[PDB]
């Protein structure tokens, strides 16, 4: 009586149940694991807070309306302030982590709409100015708020044009990245497990984000007659196999 | 001193030849490799992942909406969409498949075309997808369409339908850039019965459509893509 | 025959002949069998 | 290898063509799941789509130019193109760039070919024979200031001398600092509020300075340098969506404003053929 | 091997020299069936009549020309012969063409040799040294528009750079779409009422674009390109009647009107020697 | 570096010589051969088929 | 010795030494013996 | 080859970090004598610092 | 005479290449080596000897 | 393969792979053990 459909994920002191899942994706078919010695470089023993950092943090909720263009969060940024995960983050020189991402959106059998939930490794954004204008730090570190693709261009911020993925590629091809759809008629959640993907064994958690999670409405939300025209979307994310190394004074970052 | 003779071609530089060269950095030790998920070995590995087709090309500036094929409730007998199968041009051209095919001169193989339905769960519909092999015109009505490769799709719990365009061909390779002799057919879709919405519901519903290549597929003779060009060198 | 001492100086590599699209085409956690229902 | 097996009529409870794309998988459906097929063999291996093959041919990566002329009274050799440097890149001419950016991280050895041809746009009695010197200047080395500085001694820095009209060829091991070169980097060099975004040393491949060794003749001679780059021993990870809009800058993803629709509009209906 | 066996007088009921040609056979009659012969050996193998040998020597297949000159103010490089393309063919110069069309389908690898020589028809101080670039442009690739377009980057398209006066040589595998190249094709590309007859992609071998890499000197330089083609690994099917009338077009069988009698008229009688 | 000497004829192009060359299309896979009746191997095979002689040349 | 990797790059092929004119000189359905009458 | 071995807390009478430089020696002290380390390998031979290489271009 | 083809790079001088050369002094016999204390093999050997740092740079 | 007769004409030597800093880092007459007191 197991269905692909019902699932339970327990991680730390927190549990999620979905009764309307559509399997789960594990990026590149690899599950998060700690850093092996053969791959290690820094000689420091690392710190593995385990259950105090590897639990589920639910970010603040978004509201899908007929005019929504899509939202974008960066990792580990989105979690920069969650509990002890965040403290560890500002206090060590280097850290490394994988995540379980669970995006939630329920409706009824009269609604229609379909969101794309995708994880993009190394999502370098484009400046809407063109040329070689850079995208300032603050703009690519929105924190739990994430970036709202239907917000206005700002100065020093990225471009927010959806048919171009914020980088000069077409929305249609985002499907080459680990992703899952939430089609109100099928699905009510999306779950993706992200292994740590980098060109170095461990890195800085503040100067470099290693994935952007993106939720994009593709088939517009259509509510039943005289229904309220909107649904909330909630994102809950859990660091998994986290390791921190090179402890010290506590980083100070712009803004 | 051993006697030699040099042949025609001596001193030429062929950008495609593969020979040994002296290393400028004798004895240098590269950084160790660490493990990174995701290694690609063949472009054939990636063109099997499906991506969305902007089938609804009828707009005037690129929009999220050209990915949406609309469906109308209560129409009978009528046609949902049509396209030829020049995978290197037209709707296909910006898709990952289209985009890679363009790095090669010839392609052969089967294509997989699927449609995912997004209408309310309490609605229902039966569509027919038809592949018309080279030699006939794009079908003009379902009767015409239904006499070639087709699948009656019944919209249900299972949200997507995967149609295969089996390789139908005299010549074993076709050109990726559209060519007549080498042309592959048409793909059309019609109401088999009709879309029906539940009460309290209204308007258009949309289908999303994807394209990817079957394991069947072959691409050969690499060349340059018409999809990118430039007028002055870029700088930092 | 390599005429040179360093590995960078050798010619092109030889075909992976690796090829495994499943990391890209089927990264699902619970295995899907073709023919069995997608969602149970 | 069979490309298609033989398959006949089906009337089952087992439907391989109905799936749920919401799952993120592309189910491996074949012609034989939905029509009746006959056996056929592949006759093909997929040799020429190997990434080593795809990135393994020489591409032009840079065209520069230097001239041989009397430096007498020139206050700025660099500025007179008496000599010229180039910080190596693979993202300035777009053909090879789009190919590499199909991947996120890439690792390979480089084989460089340098073609140099001379031009004599104004009245010369003859064509002189010039020798070019190409010096590889790694970050931290003294940089040439005049076309005949102590720098050119290049006692510790690899340099090649070849003749204009000829070609020079040598190969450099993978010089990246990390395990792969980042084709993309969503980071900064530090948490500064105004530091540059995206451009990184993670990509840095050295830099190269060119000059003519010859002193000047009575006429002036323009020498134009073309650098070709061939990847050998390629390793690529994490495929990405191909580049759709035009490029504007080395190292940023930025596209131009008021660009044009990249998807071709139908001449007709959705229903059109 | 015996070329003739010894044979003596015959008075038989078994007549090998009477046959019925209406049958379509050529009965294998020998000298020894009708005169008295002596033994003799062949001393010969028929080596130099092998089709590999017959089609295996280089033949000139194309002569084109490009010039190096100041492109300043040229609105159409292609038109100034600043650069030039060629869609590969083996039926434009007739010598090799008649040889190939002795067969209906032919399959082979090609070895190309390209000789480039320069001419300076009007007053120059000297002869410059130019490097030619020959790019192989398969159907669907961007085609060069100016003599120095992004196209020439040729990041994915094989190109060779050699010096004028020298020769370039490389070999291309059999690039046909079918199993053989059609020397003839009695068909159309589709059932159109006005589509072209006979000319087909079944024959298509690619196409090639040439340019000088050098910028301009003070004088102008004419470079004339000659492409030679040698078939290697030849396979030929279905022999046909040799070409009798002159050729008029690449790819059609058409002969010129009011052509001249191709059979030499006797100077004398049927009875004449 | 192995010492060599080049002989007279170096650099010449003889249309009849038979040597190896680099392939411009590294790794390309040609179309499979299928069977076709009629293969010719030697011109000596075909000159044994008889054909008509315009003997009456007097026109 | 081939110095190159691809087959197209090898020199000319070597003599068929096949030679069988009968597909061209005697494509008759019922075999004709020299010396026996052509038409029986 | 290990570049660093794994080493944990220490509370000893054996102090490798106190020395007398007046002796003229450079005592071979390592990270693992004064912090807690994890194993890591060298992955490197020191090829390009050989004097033959240094004076050989 | 063995057929050859020369590749791109022929005739170049790369200051970092390592090949054989004819000896200008054929048959000459170098002075015997005697023992000398102090041989260095790697620069890695010497950067492990400590030296003083002008830390007080303020002059 | 050496093509030449004299030893000076051969290419560069090959890595010492000798490496022993103690003549430079620990030339003390009485051996010092790390961890034992420097001056007893």
């Amino acid at each position: 009586g197991y269905s692909d459909r019902v699932q339970q994920i327990t991680l730390g002191n927190s549990t999620i149940t979905t009764q309307e899942a559509a399997n789960a994706v594990v990026c590149y078919a690899e599950w998060p694991e700690y850093l092996p010695d053969v791959d290690a470089s820094d000689v420091n023993k690392t710190s593995k807070p385990d259950t105090s950092v590897c639990r589920f943090y639910t970010l603040d909720s978004k509201t899908w309306t007929t005019g929504s263009k899509g939202w974008c969060w960066k990792l580990p940024d989105a979690l920069k302030d969650m509990g002890v995960f965040g403290q560890n983050m500002f206090f060590h020189s280097l850290g490394r982590s994988g995540y379980t991402v669970h995006v939630q959106c329920n409706a009824t059998k009269f609604h229609s709409g379909c969101l794309l939930v995708v994880v993009i490794p190394e999502h370098q954004l484009a400046s809407h100015e063109g040329g070689n204008v850079s995208v300032k730090y603050t703009f690519t570190h929105p924190g739990e708020r994430g970036i709202d693709l239907s917000s206005a261009n700002e100065v020093g911020g990225p471009v927010k044009d959806v048919l171009y993925n914020m980088n000069g590629t077409l929305l249609g091809n985002l499907l080459i990245f680990p992703h899952q759809f939430i089609n109100l008629r099928t699905n009510n959640t999306a779950t993706i497990v992200i292994p740590y993907i980098n060109s170095v064994p461990i890195d800085s958690m503040t100067r470099h984000n290693n994935v952007s999670l993106m939720v994009i409405p593709i088939a517009p939300l259509t509510v039943p007659t005289g229904a309220t025209p909107s649904l909330p979307i909630t994102v809950t994310i859990a660091p998994m196999c986290t390791e921190f190394s090179g402890i010290r004074s506590k980083s100070i970052v712009p803004q | 001193g051993l006697p030699t003779t040099t042949l025609p071609g001596s001193g030429q530089f062929l950008t495609t030849d593969d020979r040994q060269s002296p290393s400028a950095l004798p004895n240098y030790e590269p950084t160790p490799r660490i493990h990174i998920p995701g290694k690609v070995h063949n472009l054939l590995e990636i063109i099997q992942v499906d991506t969305l087709i902007p089938m609804n090309n009828t707009h005037t500036k690129d929009e999220v909406n050209s990915y949406l094929i609309p469906l109308n409730a209560n129409r009978q007998n009528e046609q949902v969409f049509g396209t030829n199968l020049f995978i290197g041009d037209g709707v296909f051209k910006t898709t990952l498949l289209g985009e890679i095919v363009q790095y090669y001169t010839h392609w052969s193989g089967s294509l997989r075309f699927s449609l995912m339905y997004t209408g309310p769960a309490l609605s229902s519909a039966k569509l027919i997808l038809a592949y018309t092999p080279p030699g006939a015109r794009g079908p003009q009505d379902r009767r015409e369409a239904m006499l070639g490769t087709h699948v009656v799709w019944d919209i249900g719990l299972q949200s997507t339908i995967v149609m295969t365009i089996p390789w139908t061909s005299g010549v074993q390779f076709r050109y990726t850039d559209p060519d007549t002799y080498t042309s592959a057919g048409f793909l059309s879709c019609w109401y088999q019965t009709s879309l029906i919405l539940p009460p309290e519901t209204t308007g258009q519903v949309y289908l999303l459509s994807f394209i990817s290549a079957c394991p069947d597929f072959k691409l050969r003779l690499m060349k340059d893509t018409q999809t990118i060009s430039q007028t002055v060198a870029l700088t930092e | 025959i390599n005429y040179y001492k360093d590995a960078a100086s050798t010619s092109s590599a030889g075909q992976s002949l690796s090829m495994d699209p499943s990391k890209f085409t089927e990264p699902v956690k619970d295995l899907m069998l073709k023919g069995a229902p997608a969602l149970n | 290898t069979v490309a298609s097996i033989s398959s006949g009529p089906k009337h089952t409870q087992k439907v391989p063509i109905l799936t749920a794309n919401e799952t993120g998988a592309t189910m491996p459906v074949l012609p034989s799941d939905s029509i009746e097929t006959r056996t056929t063999y592949m006759h093909f291996n997929g040799s020429e789509t190997d990434v080593e093959c795809f990135l393994g041919r020489a591409a032009c990566v840079h065209v520069t130019e230097i001239q041989n002329k009397d430096a007498t009274g020139i206050d700025n050799h660099r500025e007179a193109k008496l000599f010229n440097d180039w910080k190596i890149n693979l993202s300035s001419l777009v053909q090879l760039r789009k190919k590499l950016e199909l991947f996120t991280y890439v690792r390979f050895d480089s084989e460089y070919t340098i073609l140099a041809t001379a031009s004599q746009p104004d009245s010369a009695n003859y064509s002189s024979n010039l020798v070019v010197q190409a010096m590889y200047v790694p970050p931290g080395a003294p940089n040439p200031k005049e076309w005949d500085d102590y720098t050119w001694q290049s006692a510790s820095n690899p340099s090649v001398f070849f003749k204009v009209g000829d070609t020079s060829r040598f190969s450099v091991p993978y010089v990246g600092l990390a395990s792969a070169y980042n084709c993309f980097y969503d980071g900064y060099s530090h948490d500064d509020a105004e530091t540059q975004y995206g451009i990184t040393v993670l990509n840095h491949m050295g830099g190269m300075a060119f000059r003519i060794v010859n002193e000047h003749d009575e006429h002036k001679t323009l020498v134009k340098i073309r650098v070709y780059h061939r990847a050998k021993h390629v390793e690529a990870w994490i495929p990405r969506a191909p580049r759709a809009l035009p490029y504007t800058s080395i190292g940023r993803t930025n596209y131009p404003k008021n660009t044009e629709p990249v998807i071709k509009k139908r001449k007709g209906d959705i229903k059109s053929y």
